[PDB]
């Protein structure tokens, strides 16, 4: 019936993403980036991509995405 | 090579591709025979005045239709797959051989005991010495022992090609990043061509194979020149 | 709210020959209008682009 | 299968011009295009 | 008629969208190698005004017209289910190249999975969380079905609201993760199966979550009956194959490839 | 709509000689335009 | 908890119609397969039509994969012209 | 030595894997010799092996990226 | 109200007509295509003096012929036509979406024709391998126009599969079960699943194809750690499955005509005929990787793939000897549908055998890549298909615009058709024997003779064509009106007369239990 499954809505499902929501929130702060090395297979770039200056990717973070030559 | 006017494979240089003729011939009388009674039972359907349109019952023939069919099958892949197995079997070789495809000639490169490597492009038709043949001469050939056990590895630089040479039965793929081993043994000198079986742009037509197939000493002679 | 759907009922319903595409009145009009210019328009665009690609 | 008589029959004269134009609207372009290969 | 099947009236939706998909393929031609996104925004308007009308149309046809007897109802169940098998068959292709990448990592990536360099996202971190969101949003859908075959308005649209939050959650998390990630779709083939495939199922969120808005409005507007709600049911039904491919994601690509 | 022969169609068969001007034009296109197009790619 | 329409209160059109006429024991549209008679000519099968004719299917035995069709004129009880079966038009 | 024999490792048409492996071979053996001061005769079976199989140009990649700190593979 | 009727249409009939028109263009396409192809191949040495558009000929050849004749004609033309007419419907089940799936082909051809317009084209093979197909090897936007045409082509026929399996399923008489329906729609339902299922697998690959070539994805680049492998396994998934597609509907048609035109009122074995295809249906699926013989893979897998692949020979029997057992005992006409019909069984038969031939892994070998692949598929795919085509076209002609053809030009027509492709095709055995591979521009001197013949045969098929246009003139021409049909008791399609109204079946049929 719709009363079982808003039970289990309010009582296992939301209070579940209660839970990993704290879990979250508690390992949130930033990791140390790793040293850059310009590994071959890493960085790939065959053609120039149709936006900015066709180097950057599309979500792009200049903490954690180095360019084919490193940190920006 | 092929010669004009051919109908078959052309003439067999390897036990495999011995084997081949012979499992060939076998299912092509399969063919001919079922192709035959077809076109036969369709002719004796259509030849007669007399007539039965009522419902048929298909139980009883259906069982001719499958069992007879299952077994010929099954009389085709027996040898099939001993022959596939045949070309699988361990082998010790005794000399590895790499080729890599490029756009558009492969180069051949014998790195067992010395780094020798060289590259083999089609001679063109207006560079061609009398007698020789359009589209299959090259001007650096692969010189290997006959009557031997030789390991090729076959890659490519670029696009996909195909390392094929008929009358050895061998046909392998050269994939960049990847290393395809085949096994050639020529029961025969000689000159065995072949032609890239892989379309690889614009020169596909023109890069084709020539292995020259010498005695060892020959073979020897010929490495320690190259030095 | 409040349930309306009985004078839709009425209004698509009603025996004008139209078709449904265009039985909600003069907005649906307008809404085919700038589709079908849209489309029309731009796939004249896509020739024009087409004929300039086609040539270096 | 069953017919009416043609409403409009094509004789023979009428099928020689259509097969003659259905021929030649093929055959001439391409020709024109092999023909002047050359030229390109 | 004397039969209960629908005679549609003939309709410019069809062409307008077979023309909307030309301008998309035409335009992504023309963004990525003549540097122009033009026809591309003439296609994608194109695109949600031929969905808008077509939709439209149909909303008109059975709430407001009655087209929609039980065979029609019984047809467009059809029709969903093979739409969603479609998209499973999508997402099977890009499992493959997921599997036969990750299962033999070749030299260049050094042999190993994740390959040299790739520092993965902790799969018990947010995509552990994504995974209790679209978990339970698959719980709040199935409590407003019921509400609604009960013939509850108020705690249908309590229930769809909630599955609708949910999905928004999971979009904006995983928009989070896409910027927080250290790799990139440029990362060789761990980048590449990452974001195809999580990107596509990121869009079939997007999609399900609009089904699940519009019928919200729809409900909103007293559109469905406690018997008779064909696109409740689909958006239900989607929303379920979309939990699914993240079930497969999670333990695929986030758990099994770290 | 026209219901029947010649009336089910998006081309008039009223007339044989237009209709043979119709289908050349028409099956004479198709035929044309690979012709076309290799003569366009030789002429870059 | 209410709020929520019913078919009763709500369904139009067709879907209406396919709804009163279930609830009658009627199917004017069609959607059920219906019984044969042992289709004599004193008991034949009784074909409704809106017209004086409709094509007719006979699968003439259970589990024949073959049917078949005939137009039924008003008049005369017509017979199926593979098991002689009976059906007469029932404007 | 005449030629790499048959490896069981490695008993496919596809052989990437026996000179990926027979060059990590010779370069983790490599090191460990040199590491002591050693001897790289030790690692000569690896050398001739991969040296045999693997072609010119993935070698001549491979030793480049050795030398820029770029190299993917353990040694 | 011409605009209304043939761009906006919900009717099957006209939408089946539209699909016919736009065949029938794309089929003199598709052979121009062939026809330049054979010239270039005609004689030693280069007529075109550019191997690049040789190849990009080549290639369009196959995804003109394959996807904008065979598909639209079969499924598209005789599916929409026939389909609700022979079980009774007065519609597809989603009649609005029908007319989407016809118009998304225009704008797919187009996009073709941009791909071979723009830079040098796609020079690709229809398979479109990387690293060949990739943006270093084929950089600029051809192959990007080539992939978006499949997309379009991919989303047509995907949405055409749900209408045919929802209409198959849902608009059946209450009384007919899936066990009453005629053969063709058992034909286009198994079809439509395999459609519905192999589609999606093309459109992931070739999406990654698009990614690779624009958005720095590996996929296929070992560079990345991709693999050009997996693109062959992706595409070969859908290509097998593909070349089933592209006869199952032909094997329909071929069970009505040949059961029409021997007199009976049903195919010998109907279960067995139904069984056959959902059994090569099957089967279809796991066979794809004898496409791939020599890339490498383990002896295992290849003892694997021949096998399964020669299993397929034992349901297509059935269907083969059901054929000759419908004609047994026949009051058989020699209408020229049953000529096509009787070409079709003998020509797919040596076909089928060839393709028996190439199952067996150690002999591809030798066989893949050759003319014997392209003998194959042209006497199963190219004759087997076309065949079955001119069988139904010339059939059900009357149906379709209610007037009849001159039987003794269709006779010349079949004839004429017959002695080009055996001409054309039966030589390019032998070539493939001797070692001539495909996909090539020139050959070497000793091919010379059977590439001779196989051109002079091409130019026999022209006049074949060029004939069958004038013929479909003539009908029109003439306006010889049907009156009768027989046999109407066990073709249903027939029953509404030639041509049928508009609407059809707005009584539904009289079915009991
Ligand atoms: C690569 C691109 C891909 C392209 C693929 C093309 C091939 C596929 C075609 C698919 C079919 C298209 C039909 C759509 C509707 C037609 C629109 C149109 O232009 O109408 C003119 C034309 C009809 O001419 P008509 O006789 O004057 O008709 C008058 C009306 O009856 C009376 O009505 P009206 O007076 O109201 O209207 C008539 C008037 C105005 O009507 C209107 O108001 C309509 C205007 C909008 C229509 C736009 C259509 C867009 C279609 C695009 C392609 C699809 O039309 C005209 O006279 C001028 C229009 C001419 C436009 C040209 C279009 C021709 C087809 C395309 C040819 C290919 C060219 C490509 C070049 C390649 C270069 C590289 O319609 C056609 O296109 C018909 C095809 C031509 C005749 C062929 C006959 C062959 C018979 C063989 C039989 C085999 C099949 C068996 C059938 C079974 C029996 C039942
Ligand atoms: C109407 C349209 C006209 C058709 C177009 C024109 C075709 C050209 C005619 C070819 C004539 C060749 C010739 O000069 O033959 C002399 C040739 C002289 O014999 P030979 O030089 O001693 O050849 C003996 C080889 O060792 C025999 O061994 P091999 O390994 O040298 O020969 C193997 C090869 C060559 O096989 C042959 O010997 C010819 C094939 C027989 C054709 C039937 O056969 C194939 O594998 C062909 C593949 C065919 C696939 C399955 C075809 C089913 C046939 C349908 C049967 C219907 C019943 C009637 O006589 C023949 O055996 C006939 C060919
Ligand atoms: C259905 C598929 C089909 C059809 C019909 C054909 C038809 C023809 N094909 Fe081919 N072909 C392929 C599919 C097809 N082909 C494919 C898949 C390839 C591989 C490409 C690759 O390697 O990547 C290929 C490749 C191929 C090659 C190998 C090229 C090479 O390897 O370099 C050759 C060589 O001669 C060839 C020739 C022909 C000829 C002469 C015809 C015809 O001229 C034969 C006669 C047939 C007709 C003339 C058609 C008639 C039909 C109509 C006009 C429709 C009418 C419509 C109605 C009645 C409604 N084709
Ligand atoms: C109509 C399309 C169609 C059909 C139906 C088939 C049917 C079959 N094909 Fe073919 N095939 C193609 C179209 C088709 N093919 C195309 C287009 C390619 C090339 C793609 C490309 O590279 O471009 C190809 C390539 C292809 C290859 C790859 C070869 C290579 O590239 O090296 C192989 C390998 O096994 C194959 C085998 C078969 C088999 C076993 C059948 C079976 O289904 C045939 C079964 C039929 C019979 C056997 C005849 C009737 C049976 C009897 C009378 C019973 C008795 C028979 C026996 C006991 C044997 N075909
Ligand atoms: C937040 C959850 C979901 C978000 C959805 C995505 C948002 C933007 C684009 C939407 C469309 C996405 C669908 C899948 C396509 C490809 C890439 C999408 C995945 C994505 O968004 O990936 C991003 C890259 O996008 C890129 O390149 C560019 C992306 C834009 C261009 C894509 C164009 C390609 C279109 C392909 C069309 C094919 C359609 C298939 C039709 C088949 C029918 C049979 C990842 O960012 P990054 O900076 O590399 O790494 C993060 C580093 N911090
Ligand atoms: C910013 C946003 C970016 C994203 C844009 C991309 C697209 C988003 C689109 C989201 C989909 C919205 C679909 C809305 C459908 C509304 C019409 C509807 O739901 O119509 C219903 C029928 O269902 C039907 O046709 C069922 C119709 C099913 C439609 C299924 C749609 C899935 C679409 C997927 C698109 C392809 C994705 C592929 C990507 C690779 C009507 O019947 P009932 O509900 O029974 O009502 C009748 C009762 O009232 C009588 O009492
Ligand atoms: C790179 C970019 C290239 C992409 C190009 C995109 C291609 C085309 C542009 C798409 C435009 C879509 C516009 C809306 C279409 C809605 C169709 C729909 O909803 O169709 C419905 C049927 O399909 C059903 O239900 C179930 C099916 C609903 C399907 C909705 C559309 C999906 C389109 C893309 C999906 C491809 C599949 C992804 C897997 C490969 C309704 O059928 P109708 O005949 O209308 O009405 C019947 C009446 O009785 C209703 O009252
Ligand atoms: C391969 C080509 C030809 C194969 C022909 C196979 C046909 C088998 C016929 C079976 O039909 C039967 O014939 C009998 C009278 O003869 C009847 O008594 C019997 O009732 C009937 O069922
Ligand atoms: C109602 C129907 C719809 C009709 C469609 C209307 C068509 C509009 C025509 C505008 O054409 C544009 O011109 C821009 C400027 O000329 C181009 O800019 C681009 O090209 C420039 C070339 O100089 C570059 O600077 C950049 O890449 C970029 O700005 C762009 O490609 C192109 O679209
Ligand atoms: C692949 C299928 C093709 C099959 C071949 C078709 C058979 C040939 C058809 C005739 O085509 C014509 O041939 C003429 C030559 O006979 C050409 O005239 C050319 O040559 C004439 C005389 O040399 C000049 O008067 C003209 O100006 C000149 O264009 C003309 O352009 C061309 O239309
Ligand atoms: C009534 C219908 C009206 C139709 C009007 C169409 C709407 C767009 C018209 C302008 O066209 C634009 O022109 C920009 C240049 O002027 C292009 O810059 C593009 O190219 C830039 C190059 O600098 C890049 O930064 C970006 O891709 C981008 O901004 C842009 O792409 C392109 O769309
Ligand atoms: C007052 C109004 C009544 C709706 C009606 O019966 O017409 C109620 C009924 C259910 C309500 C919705 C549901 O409670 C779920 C949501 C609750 C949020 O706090 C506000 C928005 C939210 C989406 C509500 C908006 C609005 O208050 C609704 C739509
Ligand atoms: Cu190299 Cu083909
Ligand atoms: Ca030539
Ligand atoms: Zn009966």
């Amino acid at each position: 019936g719709a009363r079982t499954w808003r039970f289990l809505t309010f009582g296992l499902a939301l209070p579940s993403v209660a839970l990993c929501t704290l879990n979250s929130w508690l390992h949130s702060g930033h990791r140390e980036r790793p040293a850059f090395i310009p590994y071959h297979h890493l960085r790939i770039r065959t053609k120039p991509f149709s936006w900015g200056d066709g180097n950057h990717t599309f979500f792009h973070n200049p903490r954690v995405n180095p360019l084919p030559t490193g940190y920006e | 090579m092929a010669y004009p006017m051919q109908l078959g494979f052309q003439d067999a240089t390897s036990p495999i591709m011995e084997e081949l003729l012979h499992f060939h011939d076998h299912t092509l009388m399969i063919v001919f025979l079922i192709s035959s009674l077809v076109l036969y039972i369709i002719s004796l359907m259509l030849t007669t005045k007399l007539t039965h349109t009522s419902t048929m019952d298909a139980q009883e023939v259906e069982t001719i239709w499958t069992i007879l069919p299952a077994i010929i099958l099954i009389l085709i892949a027996l040898p099939s797959l001993r022959i596939l197995y045949m070309m699988d079997e361990i082998n010790n070789p005794s000399l590895t051989v790499k080729t890599m495809g490029h756009q558009w000639y492969w180069s051949y490169e014998y790195t067992d005991y010395e780094d020798l490597s060289f590259d083999s492009y089609m001679i063109p038709t207006s560079e061609l010495k009398p007698g020789e043949l359009r589209l299959l001469e090259v001007d650096n050939r692969v010189v290997l022992p006959m009557e031997m056990t030789i390991r090729m590895l076959v890659s490519s630089e670029d696009v996909l090609h195909s390392w094929a040479v008929p009358s050895l039965g061998l046909k392998t793929d050269a994939i960049p990043g990847r290393l395809n081993q085949t096994t050639l043994m020529s029961s025969r000198p000689g000159l065995y061509y072949g032609q890239c079986s892989e379309i690889c742009g614009s020169n596909h037509s023109f890069m084709p194979i020539v292995l020259e197939l010498v005695p060892l000493k020959y073979f020897e002679k010929w490495s320690a020149s190259m030095l | 709210f409040e349930n309306r759907v009985a004078e839709k009922q009425k209004l698509f319903q009603e025996d004008n020959g139209l078709p449904v595409h265009l039985k909600g009145g003069a907005t649906d009009n307008i809404l085919y209008r700038v589709t079908m210019t849209l489309c029309l328009g731009g796939t004249l665009y896509s020739l024009y682009c087409l004929g300039w690609a086609s040539f270096p | 299968i069953t017919a009416k008589p043609a409403k409009t029959p094509t004789s023979p004269k009428e099928q020689a011009i259509g097969l003659s134009v259905t021929f030649l609207s093929f055959l001439l372009p391409a020709g024109w295009v092999l023909y002047h290969l050359d030229n390109y | 008629q004397t039969h209960a099947y629908h005679m549609v009236n003939p309709s410019p939706w069809p062409l307008t969208g077979a023309l909307s998909a030309l301008l998309m393929t035409s335009g992504l031609t023309m963004w990525f190698h003549f540097n122009s996104m033009t026809l591309l925004m003439i296609g994608l308007t194109t695109n949600m005004l031929t969905m808008y009308q077509w939709w439209r149309d149909v909303i008109r046809e059975s709430t407001f017209q009655g087209h929609h007897t039980p065979a029609v109802q019984k047809g467009l169940r059809y029709g969903m289910i093979l739409f969603i098998i479609s998209e499973v068959l999508f997402f099977t292709g890009f499992f493959w190249a997921f599997y036969h990448s990750s299962l033999a990592p070749t030299p260049e990536l050094g042999g190993c999975w994740p390959p040299t360099g790739i520092h993965p996202l902790n799969p018990l971190e947010v995509p552990l969380l994504n995974t209790s969101v679209l978990l339970a949003s698959g719980v709040s859908i199935t409590w407003a079905h019921h509400s609604l075959m009960e013939g509850d308005r108020k705690h249908m649209l309590q229930a769809l609201f909630i599955t609708i939050t949910l999905g928004v959650y999971f979009t904006l998390l995983q928009a989070s993760e896409y910027y927080e990630a250290p790799f990139t779709i440029s990362d060789g083939v761990y980048g590449s199966t990452f974001f195809v495939a999580t990107g596509f199922h990121g869009l079939h969120v997007i999609i399900g979550s609009t089904f699940l808005i519009v019928c919200f409005f729809r409900q909103l507007k007293f559109h469905f009956t406690s018997n008779h709600h064909f696109g409740f049911e689909a958006a239900a039904w989607y929303w379920h194959f979309v939990d699914v491919v993240w079930l497969f994601l999670y333990v695929s690509i986030y758990w099994w490839g770290s | 709509y026209e219901e029947g022969p010649g009336k089910n169609i998006p081309f008039s068969v009223e007339n044989k000689w237009r209709l043979l001007a119709m289908m050349t034009l028409f099956f004479g296109s198709g035929f044309a335009a690979p012709f076309f197009i290799v003569r366009h790619q030789l002429l870059k | 908890g209410g709020g929520v329409p019913t078919d009763e209160e709500q369904a139009t059109g067709l879907e209406r119609e396919v709804m009163l006429a279930a609830r009658k024991g009627q199917d004017p549209y069609n959607i059920l397969a219906p019984k044969a008679t042992s289709g004599t000519k004193e008991d034949p099968n009784l074909v409704p039509s809106i017209t004086n004719k409709r094509i007719v299917g006979c699968i003439c035995e259970e589990d024949n994969s073959t049917v078949i069709w005939f137009w039924l004129h008003k008049g005369e009880a017509q017979r199926c012209p593979s098991c002689g079966t009976h059906y007469k038009l029932v404007p | 030595y005449q030629t790499a024999p048959f490896d069981s490792r490695f008993p496919n048409q596809n052989q990437t894997r026996n000179c990926w492996q027979n060059y990590l071979d010779f370069h983790r053996c490599e090191k460990a010799m040199t590491a002591k001061g050693g001897d790289v005769s030790v690692c000569e079976w690896y050398r001739r092996v991969y040296k045999s199989l693997c072609p010119i140009s993935w070698v001549s990649t491979w030793d480049d990226r050795r030398a820029e700190g770029t190299f993917p593979g353990k040694i | 109200m011409f605009i209304n009727r043939w761009l906006f249409s919900t009717n099957h009939k006209d939408i089946g007509t539209l699909y016919l028109l736009f065949g029938a263009w794309a089929g003199m396409v598709g052979t121009a295509l062939s026809l330049l192809i054979r010239a270039e191949l005609g004689q030693p040495g280069t007529l075109l003096g550019d191997d690049q558009i040789y190849n990009v000929v080549v290639t369009a050849h196959a995804f003109v012929m394959i996807f904008f004749m065979v598909m639209p004609i079969m499924i598209g033309g005789f599916g929409n036509w026939l389909v609700p007419l022979m079980i009774g419907a007065p519609d597809m089940a989603f009649p609005r979406m029908n007319n989407m799936s016809f118009w998304l082909l225009p704008p797919s051809f187009l996009l073709l024709l941009a791909s071979s317009m723009v830079e040098a084209g796609a020079g690709t093979g229809w398979t479109v391998y990387p690293p060949l197909a990739g943006n270093l090897a084929h950089a600029g936007a051809s192959v990007d126009l080539t992939i978006f045409s499949l997309h379009l082509a991919g989303v047509s026929s995907i949405l055409g599969a749900i209408n045919f399996i929802t209409t198959i399923i849902n608009m059946k008489p209450p009384a007919m079960s899936q066990y009453q329906t005629p053969l063709f729609v058992w034909s286009v339902m198994i079809t439509a699943v395999l459609l519905l299922l192999s589609l999606p697998v093309l459109a992931a690959g070739i999406t990654m194809l698009l990614t690779d070539r624009n958005l720095n994805t590996t996929f296929f680049d070992p560079a990345g750690g991709g693999d050009p492998i997996l693109y062959q396994h992706l595409f070969w998934f859908f290509g097998h499955p593909e070349v089933y597609i592209l006869i199952l509907p032909g094997f329909g048609m071929i069970s009505h005509i040949v059961t029409y035109y021997s007199g009976k009122k049903e195919p010998f074995g109907y279960m067995g005929m139904v069984w056959a295809m959902m059994s090569i249906g099957f089967l279809g699926f796991i066979v794809w990787a004898h496409h791939m013989f020599t890339v490498g893979m383990d002896v295992d897998t290849r003892a694997y793939f021949t096998s399964a692949t020669m299993i397929i020979a034992i349901p297509t029997g059935v269907k083969v000897f059901s054929w000759l057992a419908t004609l047994h005992g026949g009051n058989i006409k020699w209408s020229p549908a049953m000529m096509w019909a009787l070409g079709f069984i003998f020509l797919f038969t040596v076909g089928g055998l060839t393709g028996i031939v190439l199952a067996n892994s150690s002999l591809d070998i030798v066989l893949h890549d050759t003319y014997y692949v392209v003998a194959h598929f042209h006497y199963v795919l190219s004759m087997g298909a076309v065949f079955a085509i001119m069988g139904g076209f010339v059939h059900w002609f009357p149906l379709f615009s209610g007037y009849t053809l001159n039987d003794t030009w269709a006779k010349i027509h079949f004839a004429i058709m017959f002695v080009g492709v055996n001409m054309t095709f039966f030589p390019q055995h032998f070539l493939g024997l001797s070692g001539m591979p495909r996909r090539y521009s020139d050959y070497p001197d000793a091919y010379t003779m059977w590439n001779t013949i196989s051109s002079m045969g091409s130019f026999i098929s022209l006049t074949a064509v060029m004939l069958m246009v004038f013929i479909i003139w003539e009908a029109f021409a003439s306006k010889r009106e049907v009156l009768t049909v027989d046999l109407t008791t066990t073709n249903l399609e027939w029953l509404n007369g030639c041509p049928p109204p508009y609407h059809t079946f707005e009584e539904p049929t009289y079915v009991n239990l």
